[PDB]
RNA sequence: GGAGUAUGGUCGCAAGGCUGAAAAAUUGACGGAAGGGCACCACCAGGGGUGGAGCCUGCGCGCGCGCUACACUGACAGAGCCAGCGAGUACUCCCUUGGCCGAGAGGCCCGGGUAAACUCUGUCGUGCUGAGGAAUCCCUAGUAAGCGCAAGUCAUCAGCUUGCGUUGAUUACGUCCCUGCCCUUUGUACACACCGCCCGUCGCUACUACCGAU
């Protein structure tokens, strides 16, 4: 009983895991990279 | 015989599963059981339920068949099994309780 | 990068040996050695896979020259005590015709 | 399992093969063996048909008939 | 080719030629009018002839040796005997090809194996 | 652990536990063997009291140390002074002060001290081919060796 | 004979690593076709490959036939599928005992055109050549433990694929005393699979269904008692038989006959039975690290 | 900038409780009697387990599946004679008294706890020195039993499992009479040939007329 439980515990921790990871990956790429590139038109304006 | 062929004679002695009766047999069925008699149908044949030594006795004794259900105690050993390792899974380290004498 | 490290952060660890109760059984295959053995069992048992699927994809009626000019390994039915499948050869030397070794007994 | 059992009887549909006809091919019709431009489009299958009559014998009598 | 794609009979010409010809032993695949485009050959035909599938087989060492011992007949072929070299082998009887009643290649490779039995 | 006998894939361990109660909390786990194996504890063995059977990838040599990884959850203590330097107050001394003070030696382990090695230069045996291969295969890659 | 056979296997094998090189050009081909029938850009490389527009006006069609799954791709098994009733034989280990003859007698009644042998002292190999001798579809190997089962191979000839599977939970027929079960209904049974998803499943899928004798195409629904049912979760394929009587179009009401496997394969070997030179097209694999996690199937 | 290919953020819809767990059908439903085929879950002939004592895995103190003991099938002694799987710098039965050489960790030394079978020849003569009932289950040509020797194949298996060689039988090898199971009484290719419209209860659909309320 102790290994199907422990087993469970490791998949459903893991699927959270990576999709926590994925999501303020994508967030914060997004946002940084945003203001990056209007950074980029505004200095190439000049 | 067959489980098939025992099977539906005795449905067929229920009643279930005949020819399209009339309505003046069913006003007959009316004018003159069968839960219960199909709960021990449906028992007597998914018999892969359960686990039976097909000898019988060793020695026929008369003093005045199931000798177990390993499903049931599959599934009655995974409750106690959860209700008693599973908390202490969870509560590994976890430290105060309540003491109550009354 | 690889100025981001310290000194003591490179400085890195040093095998663990064996244990000095024990020693009379053989040194301890730490991760190299376990590489080592494995592909050198690897690739042997890679070699042995090929033959098998030549031998069991023979086909009995070959011809060639060879088979009118070598020994034939045969079994042990033929052979006896003495025989592995080899086909052997010469060593060398053959029968030396009689002329020729009385000129050899002569200078001896 | 009892229950899906169930419902795949209940709807049934099975996975399982059936029997094909045998020579589905040539025979894709099948009746019994018994009692009983487009047109460009369909000369040109005629001939096409012949071409592969005279590449048959051709073929299979060039291989000695083991085919 | 120039029949249209939706053609019936027209896929039904495909599988007859691909498998006539797959059962022949020319061809490689059963499945591309390509290679029946650019794929058929003449040394495909060669590759079928007589001596050089029993060099692949590995009667002979090459074809010489292999031409030759047709030649001068040693090669049954199921029941038949063997004279004309350029007796086209399907795949179906690049397999009953072997060698004849009782002749000395026969011997030469039975000599050699050591199961040389003179009956 | 400590290997007693080693069969190919599979293999017995000795010195590792004493009873198979332990082996059976110790069911189905996981068990990496110094070199690189990962491999798995599968039953108990009956006769030798101590005894282990488990599954790895290659034979385990003879002269391997079959180890089980185990997480063992801990505790700090619950003692406590507050100083009261404007009282005096004890301290609990060092350690190295007290082994200086009874004269009790900094223990160590002769085996746990690191150490070089002196390895040998690592061949092989030569390639083997068994008999039977040896008087069935084909001709062209017949073996000759006089 | 054994020439033929060992020709064609080897023939079989050429002619797949040609579709492996003829399908990695062909997914670029048929880029093509559908962007002909919807006028939408491609790749001007894909566009500028001549061989492949040459090619492509020889060769549409038989990818028309696959879109539209009029064709039979090519493997082990369909060449001839719905036409020999699959001959199946079973035959346990060296020397079996009473449980275990019994279990395989059962799965010999469980597959219905299965004949049963027993072994003896008899040679794997030479078994191997005498099936193939009789031209067979099938054989199994059922090991044991302790009066228990062990390991099913369902393997098929000529040359296909050996499922070895170690099976789990099974109990048997002959411990239900011959009073309460009964002789066992021997019909053409159908067949569900409850789960299959990857091509690795559809592909175990297949050699499970060429077990079973082709049910006559006109009335599969309405006749025929007897239903086996193959389903898995957890990599676990796991089978009950169950004949039914129907007493309405709403109830159907089951019977349990055949016995309970929980089977799980851990082998798929491309190469029949003995054949230690094998193809390994998939296994259970265990021991790396995250292959105790995430599935197959 | 165009084209795809993804990754997750944002918004709309799906996301309003006449509610309160437990058919279709001209084809449909169930049977029965005749006719064949089949079957070691059938007959007939035979064999052989398990089930008796014990060990013990597994399954739920019980249980079977294996293993072992059980006396003419004797012992002991000599002599004589044949196999198949078999090769990873690799495999060990422990744990201890002493002593050696080791300022110390050890290593030594001595103790304690390439078959089985078969055949032949002689020496003895049944002696706590007893081959598993009812029951059941299996089995028809290298099939059953007996014997060993090996390997330990990711999964299962050492309390064993699996290979492979050796010695190789009785008794059937007919039959559908018991129990059965399947399927014929539709369709499915035509000859010379033969047979000659099974049966039941109902259902459903069309029509006929009735009955009586409102």
């Amino acid at each position: 009983f102790i290994r199907r439980e422990q087993l469970r515990i490791k998949k459903e921790k893991d699927e959270a895991y990576e999709k926590k990871f994925k999501r303020i990956i994508a967030e914060i790429q997004n946002e940084e990279g945003r203001a990056a590139n209007e950074y980029a038109r505004e200095k190439a304006a000049r | 015989g067959s489980q098939l062929k025992r099977l539906k004679a005795s449905l067929r002695e229920q009643g279930l599963i005949g020819p399209q009766k009339s309505k003046k047999q069913k006003r007959q069925n009316a004018n003159d059981q069968k839960a219960e008699a199909l709960k021990s149908i449906r028992e007597q044949f998914n018999p892969f339920q359960f686990k039976t030594n097909a000898r019988g006795p060793k020695f026929e004794v008369t003093t005045n068949v199931i000798k177990g259900r390993p499903e049931l105690s599959r599934a009655r050993s995974e409750e106690k099994r959860r209700q008693t390792i599973l908390v202490e899974m969870q509560r590994r380290n976890k430290v105060g309780g309540i003491i109550d004498r009354r | 990068m690889s100025s981001l490290r310290h000194a003591i952060q490179r400085r890195a660890h040093k095998e663990r040996a064996q244990p000095l109760e024990r020693q009379r059984l053989g040194i301890l295959e730490k991760k190299k050695d376990y590489r080592l053995r494995a592909r050198d069992y690897k690739k042997k048992q890679a070699v042995l896979k090929s033959l098998r699927q030549k031998a069991a994809e023979r086909n009995e009626d070959e011809f060639y020259f060879g088979m009118m000019s070598r020994k034939g390994p045969g079994s042990a039915l033929t052979r006896g005590k003495g025989f592995t499948g080899t086909v052997d050869g010469d060593r060398g030397n053959k029968a030396l015709s009689v002329e020729t070794v009385r000129l050899l007994k002569t200078q001896d | 399992i009892e229950e899906l059992i169930k419902r795949r009887i209940l709807a049934g549909e099975f996975d399982e093969v059936l029997r094909r006809r045998p020579d589905m091919f040539g025979n894709p019709h099948g009746v019994r063996r018994g009692l009983v431009a487009d047109e460009k489009l369909r000369r040109d299958e005629e001939e096409i048909k012949r071409m592969w009559k005279e590449i048959s014998a051709k073929l299979d009598a060039l291989s000695s008939w083991h085919y | 080719s120039l029949l249209p794609p939706d053609n019936e009979v027209r896929r039904k010409h495909e599988t007859l030629l691909l498998d006539k010809l797959y059962d022949m032993g020319i061809l490689s695949t059963k499945a591309k009018l390509s290679a029946v485009e650019h794929n058929v050959t003449v040394s495909a035909f060669a590759r079928r002839r007589l001596p050089v599938v029993m060099t692949r087989l590995r009667m002979a060492e090459t074809v010489q040796a292999a031409t030759k011992l047709i030649e001068q007949g040693h090669v049954r072929v199921g029941v038949e005997e063997v004279r004309d070299p350029a007796f086209l082998v399907t795949r179906n009887m690049e397999d009953f090809v072997t060698w004849t009643v009782g002749s000395k290649i026969k011997q030469n490779i039975m000599k050699y194996r050591d199961k040389l039995d003179d009956f | 652990g400590t290997p007693w006998k080693i069969f190919k894939n599979t293999a017995f361990i000795k010195d590792m536990f004493n009873s198979s109660l332990e082996i059976a909390k110790f069911e189905g786990a996981a068990i990496r063997t110094v070199s690189g194996i990962r491999g798995q504890i599968k039953r108990a063995l009956s006769k030798p009291e101590g005894y282990f059977r488990a599954t790895f990838e290659d034979k385990i040599l003879l002269s391997d140390i079959v180890i089980l990884k185990a997480w063992y959850p801990v505790k700090p203590k619950q003692f406590y002074n507050p100083a009261t330097n404007l009282i005096g107050w004890q301290s609990m001394r060092l350690t190295g002060e007290i082994r200086r003070a009874e004269n009790i030696p900094t223990p160590q382990n002769p085996n746990s001290t690191y150490r070089k090695i002196e390895r040998p230069e690592r061949h092989f045996n030569p390639l083997r081919v068994p008999k039977n291969l040896a008087a069935e295969l084909p001709f062209k890659s017949q073996i000759v060796q006089t | 004979m054994l020439r033929k056979q060992a020709r064609q296997r080897r023939d079989y094998l050429y002619r797949r690593a040609l579709l492996l090189r003829d399908a990695e050009i062909a997914e670029k081909r048929a880029k093509l076709r559908a962007a002909l029938a919807s006028g939408k850009p491609l790749d001007p490389k894909i566009a500028n490959d001549k061989e492949l527009r040459k090619d492509f006006d020889y060769d549409v069609s038989r990818d028309i036939a696959k879109e539209q799954g009029e064709i039979d791709i090519d493997d082990e098994y369909s060449e001839l599928s719905g036409i020999v009733d699959p001959r199946v034989l079973v035959t346990t280990s060296r020397d079996p005992s009473s449980r275990l003859m019994a279990f395989s007698k059962e799965i010999r009644l469980m597959f219905p055109t299965a004949i049963r042998l027993n072994r003896g002292n008899l040679i794997l190999p030479d078994l191997v050549m005498s099936a193939q001798r009789e031209r067979l579809s099938d054989i199994i190997l059922l090991h044991e433990h302790r009066g228990t089962p062990t390991a099913i191979t369902i393997s098929h000839f000529p040359h296909g694929p050996t499922l070895m599977a170690s099976l789990h939970n099974v109990v048997l027929r002959a411990d239900i005393p011959k009073s309460i079960k009964g002789t066992v209904s021997e019909s053409y049974p159908h067949l569900i699979f409850e789960g299959f998803r990857t091509p690795l499943g559809q592909r175990v899928v297949k050699i499970l269904k060429h077990l079973f004798p082709p049910r006559d195409p006109t009335n599969n629904a309405k006749s025929g008692n007897r239903v086996i049912t193959f389903v898995n979760q957890d990599d676990c394929i796991e089978v009950r038989h169950h004949v039914y009587v129907r007493t309405n179009y709403n109830s159907v009401e089951l019977s349990e006959v055949g016995p309970r496997f929980t089977m799980r394969p851990f082998s798929i070997t491309m190469g029949t039975l003995e054949n230690k030179d094998a193809d390994v097209e998939w296994h259970l694999s265990q021991y790396t690290r995250t292959g105790r996690k995430k599935n197959y199937f």
